[PDB]
């Protein structure tokens, strides 16, 4: 189960966090901070993409890849052009499941937001969210098909636009 | 106004996320969920799903509302249905579950894959709470599990998986269907999941594991991914599926790992390396196929990889392999080592100079390995014994930097063994030892090495002509030494002098006499150690020596005999 | 070679470190909660690095030195002390608490450097007021109704704050109230030349700065015996714990007469901490209740939980007046596991006075010497202030 | 290890406080950026120019910075010129300047001999100036130079500066004369003496602290001179700041180790004489002998001083003094009672731990050298409750030192009472053992009570392996001093071993040895013990086996002579019997044979080797 997804821009700013389960918000915040931190230390070429960590590397510093861990929490990072997507999963969700979901998410985002910028993501946080949800649901990514996702997003955009002061 | 509603909802959601009375917000969220706009419905639903936990009245209301929305055509019907279901699923009560199931059941039969997916996911969450509902809905799942749409199937599966986590018994019932779906899926993520599910069912039910294993490995063979490959491997290694019947599966999985390890990505590498090792502990044959892979990983800079390799090297060694490995490690460590010994830098590629890199614990492990390698078979086959001897001396040096004393101990023991074996090399070893001792660096930290050296020399003093320099070394260094060492040195020296005195006759030579005298003075000094035992041990030796001297003064020929005569006498007197 | 100095708090946390020069890289520490405890560590490798350590605790700060190889341990201890003092003068004076250190950690480093610059450790070395502060501490042993001063230690510091214009000299005459006053210890700005200055006299040269003029430690056991002093006031505080107890109660009477304090100047804050051993008896065993303790001029607050009394006497009670602190201890037990025994243990009373003499060093006269005459313009100030502390009175029963 | 350690350290350091000097600029005021200038190049020009400016104040600033840059090895930085300029500026009449300049000089010398020489010349010129404040500092630097070539200079100066009447100058001329001898010794000693003398006789604490730090050096070698000089030093210490006192301690320690003027015949006839005291021969006051050291106002003054310092309320001065008092002492010095009383007083005064431990230790060291002194203080060191395992351990060591015969009972009572009573940790029990051991070494009458106490603890408790190792070592020591109580001690231990077939390797080792050792006293019985051991050796650890051997061996011997004549067997002479002959080759042999065989089966060589020899020698009679 993905318990949360965080999308950050290249300058480490969080932009979206989704939490599929309740977890305590203070914990989520802390985690998001630590993950950000490591990300910063990791190089742009590394950007790590991931930080799995035994807890003890939670942070431990001595070999600075000390990764981050928090025990029971694996952190998967993905860098695309300019956004970073971090997915925090419980120890019971598989890394691949998390990666796939990420990859699919990213592809969709790129298709929908061909150029995503940070500002466009913010405003359209709901749109980004919707896509993320659809993908996720019943734990399940149920359409996997990038063409279906792309359509769905267009449908949602049409809705929100139709509503927009309730939205904008 | 709809835009205002959206705002209210945002605020309520933020309040519910805090840990606030959700019951009070429910009424409002319920009204918003009745707004025709689909976005507002979605946000409302999200809130209620966050809120419902515990309050049953609220839940009941929220349910009624969601139901209405599900029934309404809805025309963005997919989205509305979709959200509502998620929503309902995240609500759990037995009453609600009862309602929801009926709704979900209907929605499972909608055409649109989006809806079907959501519906499935919902029934998952529901079942996560209420088993009776499951029982009733169990049938539908079975029908849905058979829909043509890969995303729907994937969902059905995940759901059955969760339900196994909570109920395994019902699903050990459906396992066959799951096995039939996995056999029909094209999609990698779907395959990956199905694989996990079976792993989950395996912890409960080995029978399933058997049926599914072969479904895994066929799927890995058809998917490329990479994750499906890793997965099959992790599942194989996990369920402990493996058991041996499953070796064949493991093999395929390994072969796929080896192909991948052989991709440049550290994530895939590490994962493979680990999986390899684990398998190797379990299956040496596989390892022999994967030595090459290991050696290549040794040149990788990633500490987890390195450590994983060294651990692999220990169970693989062949002679050609040994020599290669040894040299490679020795070289690496002169070039890979330092970083964490010095700090703890994170790794870099770039410095062209490279920060360089091994932890302290890696170093210790390396040395330990080397020693084992030299002693296995027995490496009667380092062909070049010279290299070993060198390596050992080298390690000792670097470790002096580490301490951890234990490194230093293990190394010493090994050296002793090498010397005992390979009579050639002895002379080389002795010379080096003597030099290392007179180089203070061994004295620092290293009492064990000193103790060993002491032993080696008493034994081999017979090889060495100049048993004088050795002994003048040792005598000068005795004052710098720990009590254990002092005890050892004392004991050795005495063991030696006995050998010399047997050979002295050259003249008796005056030198032997002087050397004895020196040893005596020293031991007297050690008779003043704070530990009574040691003190007594030294005093005994002092007397022993003094004797030999007297004997030499009065004789030469009679010295060996005299020593066996006098020494015991003294010893008994003291003890007596 | 490198030297390094570190300063740690009582809770082993490093507060300051300094490295001088060069290339530079559990039982005692565990114990340091006790205040006295760290002793040496050898970081050691043959780079002899030697280490050494020394630690100094002053005013809650611990100072650790290291040296590299040679210098000797004692040399490192001397450098540590001078550093400590400098830290007191610099920061003005009153405290170097960990909090202060931390905030001033750098100010400490700067000092260290100066000491080393000068090359050498530089070595390590109109109105007048004399404010004698005295902290007594006395270990009494009760035997038979009378408390016999078994040990004690009165520590006097004598500070003096001046306002001359130049540097005249001061003679201070201390009086013995036949207690040979024997060792006054004098501050680096002070001289006590040899019996020229008599044993009762002290000569001090200005600093502008507050200066501790003389510290005096008098071991009460011999003094009191020599002088006959059952402290009738001060220090001998007589606590009478009456057993004849019932299973829950007991009564103890403590009187702190201040007959011998008339010229002892004000007592700024007498604090009495009575410990009822509850450490070895489990506070449930010792539920004790202190019912009434009556001071005529102070305040009592009980801490049962913790197993303690604290009684704080405010400075107004001064002369002849005798604050009597009576009261009753009732050991309430909810367990049966209390056997009605509370080993009654040690009641430490710490007094602080102001303006009086630790040994009886009451300064009876202070005179000025420089070719000066009386009313050549020299006046008497107010508000030197000394402090004195030892450890602590103890009355055993 | 070291890497990580240093890494962390540095980090914290530098960072605090805002890198030293970069923070030094940041907090300057408008003109607060100076720091960053000289930090970010003040520059040599700024320095040189500032030195060539003729104003004593400007020379100061320039001197300060200069000193830093020189220290940094900014290498770029002629230090020769600064050196030169600074040397000329040394001749300025300002004290602050002279001070800095002296500091600088000492720096350069650390790197460069020529400059070292110049700096020395300058110091000579200024030393010949009438200004005593300068002539002083100047002479000081000459002393921190390390060099032997600078001696002929430094001397001519030192001579002129002693011959100056000034107290300041007299302080410094000592520092020099000292750091001088430390190097070019002969040409210089005649003068360097008649000098240091007139000096020491100064009044100013900053002059005394200096001659001290001096005399401490020159004399390492020329101690006859030092004496007549060392006196005022000890007198002075009594009158002085607590810092100036600790210093005098370090010296008084060194001097003594050097002038013990030798005992050589010690004129005990000097006056009122202690061992006697010389005065120096070259002064010839009726040569007053050497041991000067204990009598002579110099040494004696030292001891008395040390005391006052300890009485002086400063714990440092107290610990340090204790160390010095331990070294001088002809034991006649510590018997002083004062040293002890002072220590004990400190102990109770001390609040601080580094101290408590030090105190408890001191008391031990002093008891060692002097027990009879601590006796009135024992009841004082009955343990303080608050204290840890190490403290309770130290209290035990003290009791062990204080034992008189009349007091001993009082002590033992406290101990035994502790072992049984306290919930004493195993570690404490270990020490309590080492003590009681050392106690009996001194008393014989009380030894029995001690041993019995020990054994009773061992026989009974299944004691821990560490404890067993200790006890075994102790029992061994006592047996070594009191062989009469020894026999019982052995039998008692034998039984314990025979029961414990499980014992620890180190225990078996001790237990066995003790029995080798005691066998002389009653090696009639020892065969019984050795028998059990052998029988059970085969199931034991190596070290244990080794000890078991040597101790079979010894046991065998002691009794060869006693066995042999007894063993030279069925020689009749042995069935004849004095006392030991002992049933000898048979009883002992039967034991050794078993032992040897058993040792051979152990891995350790030393065990086997000894076992082999033992058998050979034994066998041959």
């Amino acid at each position: 189960m993905i318990h949360a997804v965080l999308i950050f821009n290249k300058k480490c700013q969080p932009r979206l966090v989704k939490f599929y389960t309740p977890v305590d918000l203070p914990k989520q915040k802390l985690l998001l901070e630590q993950v950000y931190e490591l990300i910063s230390q990791r190089n742009s070429d590394f950007q790590s993409s991931f930080l799995v960590t035994p807890p003890s590397l939670l942070l431990s510093n001595e070999n600075n890849n000390d990764e981050v861990n928090n025990e029971d929490i694996q952190i998967i990072y993905k860098n695309y052009a300019t956004l970073y997507f971090t997915f925090i999963v419980d120890d019971q969700e598989s890394e691949l499941a998390i990666l796939d979901l990420i990859q699919t998410f990213v592809e969709s985002l790129d298709r929908c937001f061909t150029e995503v910028n940070e500002l466009d993501l913010i405003f359209n946080w709901q749109t980004l969210e919707s896509v993320l949800e659809e993908i996720v649901q019943g734990g399940m990514v149920i359409e996997t098909n990038v063409n279906r996702i792309v359509a769905s997003v267009d449908e949602l955009n049409k809705a929100a636009e139709s509503t927009d002061s309730k939205i904008g | 106004d709809l835009n205002s509603k959206t705002n209210a909802v945002l605020k309520l959601t933020y309040l519910e996320m805090y840990g606030f009375d959700m019951a009070w917000c429910n009424f409002h969220i319920l009204e918003v969920m009745s707004s025709n706009k689909l976005q507002q419905k979605r946000v409302g639903y999200l809130a209620a799903s966050q809120s419902f936990y515990k309050d049953s009245d609220i839940l009941m209301l929220a349910t009624n509302l969601l139901k209405k929305d599900l029934k309404y055509d809805g025309n963005n019907d997919v989205v509305k249905v979709g959200i509502a279901l998620s929503g309902l699923s995240t609500i759990i009560t037995p009453s609600l579950a009862r309602d929801i199931a009926d709704d979900l059941f209907t929605m499972l039969n909608s055409t649109r894959p989006y809806i079907r997916k959501k519906a499935i996911t919902a029934l998952f969450k529901v079942f996560l709470q209420y088993p009776e509902a499951l029982r009733d809905n169990f049938d539908k799942f079975v029908s849905k599990l058979d829909d043509d749409d890969i995303s729907v199937v994937s969902a059905a599966v995940s759901v059955i998986c969760e339900l196994s986590k909570k109920n395994p018994q019902p699903f050990i019932q459906l396992s066959p269907l799951l096995y039939e779906i996995l056999v029909t899926i094209d999609n990698n993520w779907i395959i990956i999941r199905l694989l996990k599910l079976f792993t989950n069912l395996s912890q409960v039910e080995p029978k399933l594991r058997a049926k599914l294993l072969p479904k895994i490995l066929e799927l890995m063979e058809s998917t490329v991914a990479t994750s499906v490959i890793y997965e099959s491997v992790n599942c194989i290694v996990k369920g402990n599926m493996l058991e041996e019947d499953d070796f064949e599966t493991a093999m395929a999985c390994l072969e796929r790992l080896h192909t991948f390890c052989d991709s440049q990505d550290p994530n895939l590498r590490y994962i493979s390396c680990i999986l390899f090792y684990k398998i190797g502990k379990i299956n040496t044959d596989f390892i022999s196929r994967f030595d090459q892979l290991i050696i290549r990983l040794l040149s990788d800079v990633d500490v987890s990889i390195r450590s994983k390799a060294i651990e692999l090297v220990e169970g693989i060694v062949d002679e050609d392999n040994l020599k290669a490995i040894v040299q490679t490690l020795m070289k690496q460590f002169v070039d890979e080592d330092v970083v964490i010994l010095q700090t703890g830098s994170i790794v870099y590629e770039k410095s062209k100079r490279i920060p360089i890199i091994i932890p302290e614990n890696y170093k210790i492990k390396m040395v330990n390995v080397i020693i084992s390698i030299c002693s296995a078979d027995n490496y009667s086959s380092v062909n070049d014994f010279e290299w070993y001897n060198a390596v050992i001396m080298d390690l000792a040096m670097l470790c002096q930097d580490i301490s951890d004393k234990s490194l230093g101990s293990k190394i010493g023991e090994q050296f002793r063994n090498l010397m005992i074996k390979v009579p050639s090399m002895r002379e080389v070893t002795i010379a080096n030892i003597i030099k290392l001792i007179s180089n203070d660096n061994i004295n620092k930290q290293l009492p064990t090495v000193l103790r060993e050296c002491i032993w080696c020399l008493g034994e081999f003093s017979t090889l060495v002509e100049n048993g004088n320099d050795l002994i003048k070394i040792m005598t000068e260094n005795i004052s710098y030494y720990s009590h254990s060492v002092q005890e050892v040195l004392i004991l050795a020296l005495v063991k030696v002098f006995s050998n010399w005195c047997n050979n002295f006759q050259e003249d008796k030579r005056f030198e032997i006499k002087m050397v004895l005298k020196e040893l005596i003075e020293f031991f007297e000094n050690l008779s003043y150690s704070s530990t009574f035992e040691v003190q007594e041990r030294s005093v005994e030796v002092l007397e022993f020596l003094r004797l030999s001297l007297e004997a030499l003064e009065e004789d030469t020929e009679g010295l060996p005999m005299l020593l066996s005569e006098v020494l015991p006498s003294f010893f008994n007197a003291y003890e007596l | 070679m490198y030297l390094s100095f570190y300063i740690t708090d009582t809770k082993n946390k490093l507060i300051f470190q300094y490295l001088l020069g060069a290339t530079a890289p559990p039982q005692l520490l565990e114990d340091s909660s006790s205040d006295d405890y760290l002793d040496h560590s050898m970081v050691g490798r043959d780079l002899e690095v030697y280490k050494y350590f020394s630690v100094i605790n002053k005013l809650n700060y611990w100072c650790l030195a290291s040296t590299s190889k040679s210098k000797g341990p004692l040399d490192c201890f001397t450098f540590l002390e001078t550093i400590d003092r400098i830290l007191l003068e610099y920061f003005d004076k009153d405290k170097l608490s960990i909090k202060k250190i931390v905030n001033n950690y750098d100010r400490i480093s700067l000092i260290f450097n100066c000491c080393v610059e000068a090359g050498e450790p530089n070595v390590s070395d109109n109105e007048l007021y004399v404010d004698l502060l005295e902290t007594f501490h006395v270990v009494f042993e009760k035997k038979k109704s009378h408390l016999r001063l078994l040990t004690g230690s009165i520590h006097g510091i004598v500070d003096v704050r001046s306002y001359l214009n130049d540097n005249p000299l001061v003679a201070v005459k201390l009086n013995t109230m036949g207690n040979d006053i024997g060792i006054p210890s004098l501050h680096d700005c002070v001289e006590i030349n040899d019996g020229v200055f008599s044993p009762s006299n002290i000569t001090f040269i200005p600093p502008d700065g507050k200066f501790r003029l003389l510290e005096y430690s008098v071991d009460l056991s011999s003094q009191v015996k020599q002088s006959g002093v059952r402290m009738n006031s001060i220090g001998l505080m007589s606590l009478h714990f009456q057993n004849g107890l019932g299973k829950d109660s007991d009564e103890f009477e403590l009187s702190l007469n201040i007959e011998n304090f008339k010229k002892v100047s004000q007592v700024d804050d007498l604090k009495i901490d009575l410990q009822f051993n509850v450490e070895n008896a489990d506070p449930n065993e010792i539920a004790y209740k202190i019912k009434i303790l009556r001071n005529t001029h102070g305040r009592f607050e009980n801490s049962i939980i913790m197993g303690q009394g604290q009684w704080i006497f405010d400075k107004s009670t001064a002369t002849g007046t005798v604050p009597v602190l009576r009261g009753c201890i009732e050991y309430e037990n909810t367990g049966p596991n209390f056997t009605k025994k509370v080993d009654l243990q040690t009641v430490s009373l710490e007094y602080s006075y102001i303006g009086q003499s630790a040994s009886g060093i009451y300064v009876e006269a202070i005179d000025i010497v420089s070719g000066l005459t009386i009313g050549k313009n020299t006046k008497l100030y107010k508000g030197a202030k000394y402090k004195t502390q030892t450890g602590n009175f103890q009355v055993r029963l | 290890m070291v890497d990580s350690i240093h890494r962390i350290a540095s980090a914290l350091d530098t960072a605090k406080v805002i890198t030293r000097e970069a923070a030094a600029v940041a907090t300057s005021k408008l003109g607060e950026s100076s720091y960053t200038y000289y930090s970010q190049n003040i520059n040599p020009q700024q320095l040189v120019t500032l030195l060539n400016s003729r104003n004593s104040r400007e020379v100061r600033d320039a001197m300060k910075r200069i000193i830093s840059i020189m220290a940094s090895d900014d290498d770029s930085i002629d230090v020769q010129l600064y050196f030169a300029d600074v040397v000329k500026n040394i001749t300025t009449n300002d004290t602050k300047v002279k001070r800095l300049i002296h500091l600088y000089l000492l720096r350069f010398a650390e790197n460069d001999p020529n400059l070292t020489l110049l700096s020395i010349n300058s110091l000579q010129k200024s030393l010949s100036d009438s200004n005593s404040e300068l002539r002083c500092f100047a002479l000081s630097a000459l002393s921190d130079m390390k060099m032997s070539s600078l001696a002929p200079i430094i001397l001519h100066t030192v001579k002129k500066l002693v011959t100056d009447p000034s107290a300041m100058v007299r302080g410094e001329v000592a520092l020099a004369i000292i750091k001088l001898y430390r190097a070019g010794k002969n040409d210089y000693h005649e003068e360097l003496l008649d000098i240091l003398k007139e000096l020491m006789a100064d009044t100013d604490p900053k002059v005394i602290s200096c001659a001290v730090l001096a005399y401490k050096e020159c004399y390492a070698d020329h101690l006859e001179l030092l004496h007549g000089h060392f006196r005022r030093y000890c007198r002075i210490i009594k009158q002085l700041d607590s810092w100036s006192q600790s210093y005098l301690i370090e010296l008084l320690i060194k001097y003594c180790k050097q002038y013990l003027p030798k005992p050589t015949v010690v004129d005990k006839s000097s006056e009122g004489s202690p061992r006697s005291c010389p005065l120096p021969d070259k002064y010839n006051e009726i040569e007053y002998p050497s041991y000067e050291v204990v009598n002579d106002p110099d040494l004696d003054l030292f001891l008395q001083s040390l005391n006052c310092l300890i009485y002086s309320s400063n714990p440092t001065v107290i610990l340090s003094c204790c160390n010095a008092l331990y070294q001088l002492a002809s034991p006649l010095q510590m018997k002083n009672t004062k040293f002890i009383e002072a220590l004990v007083r400190t102990v109770t005064m001390t609040e601080n731990q580094g101290n408590k431990e030090m105190l408890l230790q001191a008391i031990h060291f002093l008891s060692i050298l002097d027990q009879t002194l601590f006796l009135p203080y024992t009841k004082k060191f009955y343990v303080f409750p608050k204290d840890p395992i190490v403290a309770s351990i130290w209290k035990i060591q003290i009791l062990s030192t204080l034992i008189n015969e009349s007091n001993v009972k009082e002590i033992f009572k406290e101990l035994k009472y502790y072992v049984a009573s306290a919930h004493f940790p195993e570690n404490v029990v270990i020490m309590a053992v080492k003590s009681l051991s050392r106690c009996g070494q001194l008393s014989t009458s009380w030894e029995s009570h001690v041993m019995k106490w020990l054994i009773d603890h061992m026989e009974s408790h299944n004691l821990s392996a560490s404890v067993l190792d200790a006890y075994v070592n102790v029992i061994r020591m006592l047996v070594q001093k009191n062989p009469t109580k020894h026999l019982r001690i052995i039998f008692k231990l034998a039984d314990l071993l025979t029961v414990q077939t499980s014992l620890a390797d180190n225990a078996r080792a001790g237990i066995v040895w003790l029995f080798g050792e005691i066998a002389s006293i009653e090696f009639k019985i020892c065969p019984d013990v050795l028998r059990r051991l052998i029988q059970n050796f085969s199931n034991e650890g190596p070290e244990t086996r080794c000890q078991i051997l040597v101790l079979s061996a010894k046991l065998l011997s002691y009794d060869i002579d006693n066995f042999k004549q007894a063993q030279v067997t069925g020689s009749e002479e042995n069935n004849q019997n004095p006392p030991y002959y002992d049933f000898s080759g048979s009883r002992i042999s039967q034991m050794y044979n078993a032992v040897l065989y058993l040792a051979k089966y152990d891995d350790e060589f030393d065990i086997r080797d000894r076992a082999r020899m033992i058998s050979s020698l034994f066998d041959s009679g």
